[PDB]
RNA sequence: AAGCAGCUUUACAGAUCAAUGGCGGAGGGAGGUCAACAUCAAGAACUGUGGGCCUUUGCCUAUAGAACUUAUAACGAACAUGGUUCUUGCCUUUUACCAGAACCAUCCGGGUGUUGUCUCCAUAGAAACAGGUAAAGCUGUCCGUUACUGUGGGCUUGCCAUAUUUUUUGGAACUUUUC
């Protein structure tokens, strides 16, 4: 009932078990969930920065997508004696509204505009506060029927259960923790520290740490920009075609034994 | 009860009226006041004939019902 | 590359109800209802339209397994690629659906879904002029905001029925975590707030005016829907209409008896909490936390709701959506509120009286329809038309008159071949979101799409066809449409290659067509000027200009504004200017209350009111208002020659007492000069605003021919307004936006720092948005 | 069926009454009821001789009511 | 039930009817009711002798309504 | 939501022990770091089926079934290398390299379906026979309970009970002429 079988392909969990994993995984999954955090700091804004050769603070830098800007028409249109300087167009504006604040934008994608301002209230300190409770941050603001007529759920007396505080907590958490079901991944497919450099660093970090944050963003943007798709024909798979023959056999051994063999085996091949 | 009227549902019947007319046509609906609606109606005053179409006769005007033909598929 | 659209007619999704039966409803004018959904940003309007669309069909090919479980929203009416990518509603769209109320009576309803962002209020105006009824959708966290208040006022001003949806009730439980008592006081605060802006009309849940919804979790309910579902069976039939009135507000139940006050020793809850809210929270709390085998028995014994085996493996958010859609059946209760929420006998007379001139009747033998907007639907150009009379067929030849041409034609009929051109109707369709359903003919009162009209007008049209000539005396023409905001934001364009200018011109016309709130001007120097509502509005315009309509590059400008010209004091010198005509014009400031009413276009105050277009016809009624309300002199009040876009022209001169029939021949020649002057100015060729003009002295030469004297007075009265203004301490005027800010409470000093860094930017109101940790801040910022 | 019909647009209007027994009388409808009983002022029956009376009509025996002027 | 709502879905179209009096009228329907009340405009009354007449507005009785006639296209309406 | 009847089965005692009628069954069930085959990016997009036009491709119209993968777009909530061709950087040449683009590949992985096989458990059962495809009770025969009852479970149920004005406690009864 928890996994499908020994082949270990699918899993299916329960709510007190998912809470407990969610509580244990606090120091690696602690992150800012609401989508307005990533305003001007998501993929398409990094794509627009790369394509316009403009630099969001904290974001990566690239080579110019259109490096030849030496061509120039001497025209009266953008003459400064015509122009009213009232607000400096800082570079965050060019990413937020790319067709308005840029003349000649190419290879630009339309950004997501807004998300509703999130009002989620949760506490971390006391677990014994109820699920429904007034937050200190909130603004304070003839005829008879037959008896045994009741509310339709008057038979169950309470609306706060011992697990419904955890359920709500799980409901707002990000993937994979807002689900109780799923398939299994490889251990190298789980990107544990990737959510750290997708956020803004700090101010108090030294410059050595803040450079490393931007270098990790830069590789992230280039992987999203140039996808390489797998081809459907390639199911041949070296280790399956090799176990068809007489010459290979199977056994089961310790990992440290298997690796000490490959050291001995590779030293023979080179000699 | 009301088990007998539903089993005739989707069936052509002959229902005699209090005035004496017997309209014939397939049964579309039935109600708690004896209100029935019929499709393909033909009244027989008597040697005569009449073509109406879809009618919903009342429970006051009805006398009885008797099924003429079995259910059509 | 532009839209997601079902091109193949075999791939049009099959509908549960019969299409042909719905088309047979179109002959009966009463069975058709037009509803427009309006609201602020992200109130849930498009996802309210999706609950209606999903229930009518059986399988939708674009629907993914991800949106079918409930993780992502279908956004079926967000058809465009820019709406998918901005994540906003930019253009009006809708569907024609068959809707069956609580007593199983089917109604053909055309919905029109309007975008809720503030820079797209011109799209709201197209929906307001097309809809018998409006749904105004509110957010239960955000509340009755200042944008909500303006939408309340515009529907009262458009004589349409308003019915309210309080959306996003999930945020009241899962996000804010309010106990079931406080959410009652919260909902009470909003309904009390709505009635403060709607005068003489009360809005309450028992009246079926106010619908509670949560469109993410996929349900709508009314109390009259909810009692007919689950409470009607237990108590007898005579009580169910009396019982429902006791649900809302300060009346209590303990053991069979209803009284207004709490009992001595009973937990004290109102009827709405006891019978509706606490069972609603027990749905949320037990779908999350309760064991499935225990939960399955409760939903079977209390609701007659059976859970399949597939639903028991669901993740918690799709399981919460599945149970709530299994308890609340369909949108029937929302459909039922529309029917009782609108009586056409009271408003269909006053609504067509507002969209044209008020007149006694239409002969209804003639076809009389209203073109509202040209739309870029699918891969072609269509026209969104509401028909008011007659019958329109595919193949008709119809007269199409632009509504800027209508006002002069309306003045001619009060005093033979029609100048209005003729066009064939090539194809007729019905709105389906991502498709057009072809229908051969259209009837009175239904909103459809027509191909073959678009070339004959720019923004709007009046669509008519006659067989007589006596109806040409009878016929009434539509006004130009009031788009609710005004285009101030200014960007100047130039094509990057000069040879590409013929391709820019073809694109700037379509952008003048598909965007009804845009003013395209051409200056004298060859530069083009675009005017619109804001940053987001330009960005969307400039995208379709760069990527859709012209595939050329454009040099554009920094953000700008339009200025106006006024004066601080009266003219001192009263200089005459001569081209042998001797015109002498003074110029004064108008009152701060006088200009105040001309922007609203209502004249007077309170008890007697005068429309700005009817202002010339009644002289005696006008001067009665001008003397009583504003305290003007009687010599001015009988002699007000004209009212213009902010300014006034008043006659205080001597030879009108002497030779008025000499000068009455010239007032049409003078008033063409006064209009051609004030459209520009003396300072910067900017239009003049808020200046009181007096003509002090006029001298006309003797024995000169009238036809050459027409040519002299127009540029000279142009100059005398210039010389009259330049002697009056001329000033430059500047538009100022109003600001609406939602912010969290401890971040309030930071938002004040932003308002100080801008120039002329003050805040006024700081409103505690009650029961939330949020503030509302109202202020002003210059454009 | 406690909802009475809508004769409120014809209240204080001229009527052309239809009743049981081939009876007709003219009068201004003053009030209505749940059962369709009416109140007529200026009672004048339709014989050919029309006698003025100046009337509370019973509901069930009446069949319908018409308008003299549209 | 289906016999009462079937008439309310026919409103706007024309239907024929039968009386306990014996005469029939015909006209496009304006309102119905749960009693079997009626409301039409432009009736075409016809007695058993056959005298044709004109009646502008007519409200009807539920008991006096004998047997009514509905539109033939309204037979595909779902119950 | 109890009881009563109806409905469906059910452990069943059965009327029939015939011919029948229904639901199941013609290869038990769950599994495997087993295998072969098919398929997985496109007019928002799918095959098949019936009719018509043309004389099957096409087209129009009717209709069934659509598993997986995609909208802040995709088999993978992950993320590497190579080739060609431009444009660059560093520069004594080649390799090895700098870093942007366009077009292609390779590699490490994945889903769904089908048949086969293996493991454990169960078993008598008719899992028997014969036609054939790219696949199957795909089709015929066939059998297991067995179609009318009584005991037991559940509901899809009866709407839940109105003699005093619009339907079910009667305004009926009776007479007579004309064709
Ligand atoms: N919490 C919560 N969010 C909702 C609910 N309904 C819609 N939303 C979210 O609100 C956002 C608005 O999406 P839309 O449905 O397009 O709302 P909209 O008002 O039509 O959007 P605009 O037209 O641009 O104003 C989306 O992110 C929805 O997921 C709801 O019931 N509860
Ligand atoms: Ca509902
Ligand atoms: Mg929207």
């Amino acid at each position: 009932k928890k996994v499908n079988g020994t082949s270990y392909k699918k899993w299916s969990f329960d709510l007190p078990e998912m809470s407990n994993l969610y509580r244990l995984s606090t120091p690696l999954r602690d992150e800012v969930t609401d989508k307005n955090y990533y305003y001007l700091f998501d993929k398409k804004s990094f794509f627009n920065g790369k394509a316009l050769n403009n630099a969001i603070p904290g974001g990566p830098k690239f080579e110019p997508l259109y490096p030849r800007e030496e061509e120039e028409d001497y025209n009266e249109f953008n003459s400064i004696d015509r122009v009213i300087f009232r607000v400096p167009i800082r570079s965050e504006y060019k990413v937020a509204f790319p067709h308005l604040y840029n003349s000649r934008p190419r290879s630009v994608r339309i950004p997501w505009y807004n998300n509703p301002v999130s009002c989620i209230i949760q506490n971390d300190e006391e677990y014994d506060t109820p699920a429904l409770f007034f937050d200190p941050s909130l603004n304070p603001i003839d005829f008879t029927l037959p008896e045994d007529f009741a509310p339709l759920l008057a038979e169950e007396e309470e609306l706060i259960l011992p697990n419904t505080k955890d359920a709500m907590s799980l409901y707002h958490s990000p993937f994979p923790f807002n689900r109780t079901k799923g398939k299994m991944v490889r251990a190298q497919d789980v990107a544990l520290a990737k959510k750290w450099f997708l956020q803004h660093p700090d101010e108090e970090y030294p410059v050595k740490v803040k450079v490393s944050y931007q270098k990790l963003l830069k590789n992230y943007v280039l992987n999203e920009l140039h996808p390489t798709l797998p081809t459907n024909h390639n199911k041949t798979k070296l280790l399956k075609s090799l176990k068809n023959t007489k010459y290979f056999q199977q056994t089961t051994i310790d990992w440290v034994e298997a690796g000490l063999q490959l050291c001995r085996q590779g030293h023979n091949m080179l000699n | 009860h009301s088990s007998r009227l539903a089993n005739l549902i989707d069936y052509k019947l002959r229902v005699l009226t209090q005035d004496g007319r017997v309209y014939i046509g397939q049964l579309m609906a039935f109600d708690k006041h004896m209100n029935l609606v019929l499709n393909e109606c033909i009244e027989e005053r008597v040697v005569e004939k009449r073509v109406l179409g879809l009618t919903i006769l009342r429970g006051e005007q009805i006398l009885s019902t008797v099924v003429e033909d079995k259910p059509l598929l | 590359e532009h839209t997601i659209f079902t091109q193949l007619k075999k791939n049009i999704p099959k509908t549960r109800y019969n299409r042909d039966y719905m088309l047979s409803m179109a002959n009966i004018p009463e069975r058709i209802i037009n509803v427009g959904v309006i609201g602020p940003l992200h109130s849930g309007k498009t996802s309210l339209m999706d609950l209606l669309v999903i229930d009518s069909h059986k399988r939708i090919p674009d629907m993914s397994k991800n949106v079918e479980l409930g993780w992502k929203p279908l956004r079926y009416l967000d058809n465009l690629k820019q709406e998918i990518d901005r994540g906003l509603s930019i253009k009006l769209n809708g569907s024609t659906l068959l809707c069956t109320d609580l007593e199983s009576k089917s109604r053909m309803i055309n919905f029109l879904d309007a975008p809720g962002h503030v820079n797209f209020m011109d799209e709201t105006a197209v929906a307001l002029a097309a809809s018998d009824l409006v749904l105004i959708v509110i957010d239960v966290v955000e509340g009755v905001t200042f944008v909500v208040e303006q939408l309340i006022k515009q529907s009262i001003k458009n004589n349409v029925a308003m019915c309210f949806v309080i959306n996003k009730l999930d945020r009241l439980i899962l996000d804010l975590k309010l106990p079931p008592m406080d959410a009652y006081l919260k909902l009470n605060h909003i309904i009390a707030n709505i009635n403060s802006f709607t005068k003489g009309n009360v809005f309450s849940p028992i009246d079926n005016n106010i619908i509670f919804a949560s469109t993410k979790l996929g349900f709508t309910f009314t109390i009259k829907e909810f009692v007919s579902y689950y409470y009607a069976h237990s108590i007898p039939s005579s009580k169910i209409d009396d019982f429902t009135t006791r649900l809302w507000g300060s009346v209590y139940y303990h053991k069979g008896n209803f009284r207004t006050k709490p009992f001595e020793n009973v937990e004290k809850y109102p009827t709405f909490v006891e019978f509706i809210l606490i069972p609603l929270y027990k749905i949320f709390s037990y779908a999350l936390s309760m064991e499935k085998d225990k939960l399955k028995n409760l939903l079977r014994s209390n609701f007659r709701v059976n859970l399949s085996q597939e639903a028991l493996q669901y993740d918690p958010q799709p399981f919460l959506k599945h149970v709530l859609q299994l308890i609340f059946r369909q949108q029937t209760g929302l459909v039922d509120a529309i029917t009782r929420c609108y009586q056409p006998f009271e408003l269909f007379d006053n609504k067509t009286a507002h969209l044209s001139i008020p007149g006694k009747s239409t002969p209804e033998g003639t076809l009389w329809a209203h073109v509202l907007k040209t739309v870029d639907y699918g891969g072609a150009e269509w026209s969104l038309v509401r028909i008011y009379s007659g019958l329109l067929k595919r193949g008709d030849t119809v007269r199409i008159l632009d509504t800027s041409q209508s006002e002069s034609r309306q003045k001619r009929q009060l005093h033979e071949d029609d100048e209005t051109p003729s066009c064939e109707v090539e194809e007729i369709g019905l709105l389906g979101g991502r498709y057009v359903y072809p229908v051969h003919e259209a009837h009175k009162g239904q909103i459809v799409l027509i191909k073959g009209i678009s070339s004959a007008y720019i923004k709007s049209a009046t669509l008519y066809s006659v067989k007589s000539k006596e109806d040409m005396k009878q016929l009434k023409f539509f006004k130009p449409l009031d788009y609710i905001t005004e285009a101030v934001f200014k960007i100047v364009l130039q094509p990057l290659l000069p040879r590409e200018l013929p391709k820019l011109l073809d694109a700037l016309n379509k952008i003048s067509k598909y965007y009804p709130g845009v003013i395209i001007k051409v200056e004298e120097s060859g530069e083009h000027v675009i005017l619109g509502n804001g940053e987001l509005y330009m960005d969307c315009l400039l995208y379709d200009l760069r990527a859709s309509y012209a595939k050329i590059e454009i040099k554009i400008s920094d953000p700008l504004t339009v200025f106006s010209e006024s004066c601080s004091n009266e003219s001192f010198a009263s200089i005459p200017v001569s081209n042998g005509l001797s015109i002498s014009v003074a110029a004064e400031p108008m009152d701060s209350k006088m200009i105040q009413d001309l922007s609203r276009n209502t004249l007077g105050k309170g008890q007697n009111c005068l429309d700005i277009d009817g202002i010339m016809d009644n002289p005696r009624k006008l001067s009665k208002i001008l003397r009583t309300e504003y305290g003007w002199d009687s010599l001015a009040s009988r002699n007000v020659w004209s009212f213009y876009n902010g300014n006034v022209l008043i006659n205080d001169t001597l030879p009108d007492e002497i030779s008025p029939e000499l000068l009455s021949k010239y007032k049409e020649q003078i008033i063409q000069g006064f209009y051609w002057a004030v459209k520009e100015g003396p300072l910067a060729e900017e239009p003049i605003y808020g200046v009181q003009y007096k003509l002090l002295s006029i001298s006309v030469p003797s024995d000169v021919n009238i036809d050459v004297m027409k040519s002299q007075i127009i540029p000279l009265m142009k100059k005398a307004c210039y010389v009259g203004l330049l002697t009056a301490i001329p000033i430059l005027l500047e538009p100022i936006y109003e600001v609406d800010i939602t912010v969290h409470a401890p971040l309030l000093p930071i938002v004040e720092e932003l308002m100080k860094k801008r120039r002329g930017s003050r805040i006024y109101k700081t409103i505690k948005v009650a029961g939330t940790p949020l503030l509302e801040v109202r202020g002003q910022v210059p454009v | 069926m406690v909802s009475t019909p809508e004769l409120k647009k014809y209240m204080d209007k001229k009527i052309l009454l239809n009743i049981n027994g081939s009876r007709k009388v003219a009068g201004i409808l003053r009030g209505y009821d749940i059962f369709l009983n009416v109140v007529l002022d200026d009672a004048m029956e339709i014989n050919a001789n029309n006698h003025q009376l100046g009337t509370v009509i019973r509901g069930n025996s009446i069949i319908s009511l018409e308008a003299l002027d549209a | 039930g289906i016999p009462v709502k079937l008439l309310n879905e026919a409103q706007g179209h024309i239907v024929s009817l039968e009386l306990t009096t014996g005469a029939t009228y015909r006209g496009k329907l304006v309102e119905s009711e749960d009693s079997m009340n009626v409301q039409l405009r432009d009736v075409i009354a016809t007695e058993p002798q056959g005298a044709v007449t004109h009646m502008d507005q007519i409200f009807v009785r539920g008991s006096q309504i004998k047997f009514i006639v509905v539109p033939d296209l309204l037979k595909n309406a779902p119950l």
